[PDB]
């Protein structure tokens, strides 16, 4: 008739860093860190973004003739651009408060 | 650890206890076994539970957050703006590493600082009854049973 | 590329679905996302240090 | 709680303890009443003094903050106002909650510690002369008058 | 401190010491000598290299910081620049006096630990070969060698 006072272990290889040392194996943790997102543009609250692909801005709202495809679109959750969205204004000049008129927009 | 339990005077944790972190060991002449303590366990959960809950209740949710775009001669605007969004992004991932080290330090002075509290009130019960002999291990003056094992577990066991 | 899934979190790599603090993926977010850090690992200990005695 | 006297070994304050927050109850045939530690009550005193002071001092005072303005086409600008001015809200709201909830726990931490030490103390004094009764209490071998239990408390009665 | 070790029952540290942070002192038939507990010395002072580390690490090298230019007709944009630079500055000035008063609490602290951690091992490997004195010295009741005291500072002692 013996009794010992212990605690927990287990095969858990779990680590944490502390101020003391770092990688200390503990039998129990969990991440606040996330790093996994589905890879897709996904509908925010049923909703689906405009995306407008090969045009930006300026040519959806000009309506120049390569962005007709984007001139019915009424409503959005938010909206999307590519890294080749060039089809914007098709004859040179200038757009007038442009960076202002996509913080409307 | 700090207080001296988590590879302390206690050599190694048990993978016997599954049912909670602390527990006895009882090595009865009517049979061995592991058995949790409910209330040190419980309290330690609880603890950790509301440690868990304050860190993400803190963490208020990031609502959209976009780019801004700025013409040739807005150049000073826009170091304005990475200025800000490279210096709060700074701040933010410096407090959250800072506080992760902080906590999990302070959690294992926590759980040892349970272990120590579990030993000395197992201790004040077994005075004069038994002896310490394995740095955790009591051994027994008279020799008694699981009944007398639960009443040391439950917190009773008034004997001198 | 534009799928029929749904969310509460959009970055521009891929939509978050998680109700974790923080993330690591992208600072540029639309909806309500966890807080962008460049942080690694942010692991919190819930349970005690792991010696088996094996 | 960490240090496992402030509802740890002792299960309640005494509200005839009021002078201090440490002290002793008598029990001797001279009557029962309470006579507070000082040395125990001002080195927490002074600790919390100092902590007080720190969280007020380290604030330096909030100069005036005025809304600033934004015409038609400086929506951009506005919305960089308030981003710096809703980002540094939420860093100040976090780092204050962050504080008051830690140090509110090392503040607790601290006071069962100063239970700790005062009691450790007091044994180390009485050995054999006096035995730990009602967890808190010690029951006199020999007995002695309230000059004696008052030699107790100033840090002398170096009696085996 | 926190522990009651250090400025508590042992009453000063030994300038004699300089092999490390926590030794002992013999006094032995052959002589007497300080001689450093090199374990918990070690121990202390990996724990102590981590967080000196930690503290250095967690900030990144501040890169070029160019001061910024606005004429008479965009003194709001100076306004909204010295805002981001004052709070900015304000809050890491905050942090780093925060994170050194709290620290500095907790090595003090830390080293308290290391030195009843130290004391309560020499206590449980003695046990009843010798008794308290000067609370920290140890006569023993046989009479053992330089030997048996280094047999104290590996943590072997063979007799009980």
């Amino acid at each position: 008739d013996t009794i010992c006072i212990g605690y927990h272990a287990n095969n858990s290889t779990d680590t944490v860093d502390t101020v003391l040392e770092k990688n200390v194996t503990v039998t129990h943790s969990v991440n606040l860190l996330e790093d996994s997102h589905n890879g897709k543009l996904c509908r925010l609250k049923g909703i689906a973004p405009l995306q407008l692909g090969k045009c930006n801005i300026a040519g959806w709202l000009l309506g120049n003739p390569e962005c007709d495809p984007l001139l019915p679109v009424r409503s959005w959750s938010y909206i999307v651009e590519t890294p080749n969205s060039e089809n914007g204004i098709c004859y040179p000049g200038d757009f007038i408060d442009y960076e202002e008129l996509r913080e409307q927009l | 650890g700090l207080f001296g339990a988590i590879a302390g005077f206690i050599e190694g944790g048990w993978t016997g206890m599954i049912d909670g972190w602390y527990g006895y060991h009882h090595q009865n002449e009517q049979g061995s076994g592991y058995a949790a303590d409910q209330k040190s366990t419980q309290n330690a959960i609880n603890g950790i539970t509301n440690k868990v809950n304050s860190v993400i209740e803190k963490m208020n949710i990031q609502f959209t957050a976009v780019g801004k775009e700025f013409n040739k001669l807005e150049k000073r605007m826009e170091n304005l703006n990475n200025k800000v969004d490279d210096g709060f992004l700074d701040i933010w991932t410096y407090n959250a590493e800072l506080l992760v080290l902080l906590e999990n330090e302070r959690t294992l002075d926590f759980h040892d600082s349970n272990v120590k509290n579990l030993y000395e009130k197992v201790k004040s019960q077994l005075k004069n009854n038994a002896k310490e002999i394995g740095n955790g291990c009591f051994e027994f003056y008279h020799k008694c049973d699981n009944e007398c094992m639960e009443s040391v577990r439950n917190g009773t066991y008034d004997y001198p | 590329s534009m799928h029929e899934c749904n969310t509460k979190c959009q970055t521009p790599l891929g939509a978050i679905n998680s109700s974790l603090p923080y993330q690591n993926i992208h600072p540029v977010t639309i909806g309500e996302c966890p807080k962008y850090v460049r942080s690694a690992k942010l692991r919190m200990v819930t349970g005690l240090r792991n010696i088996p005695a094996r």
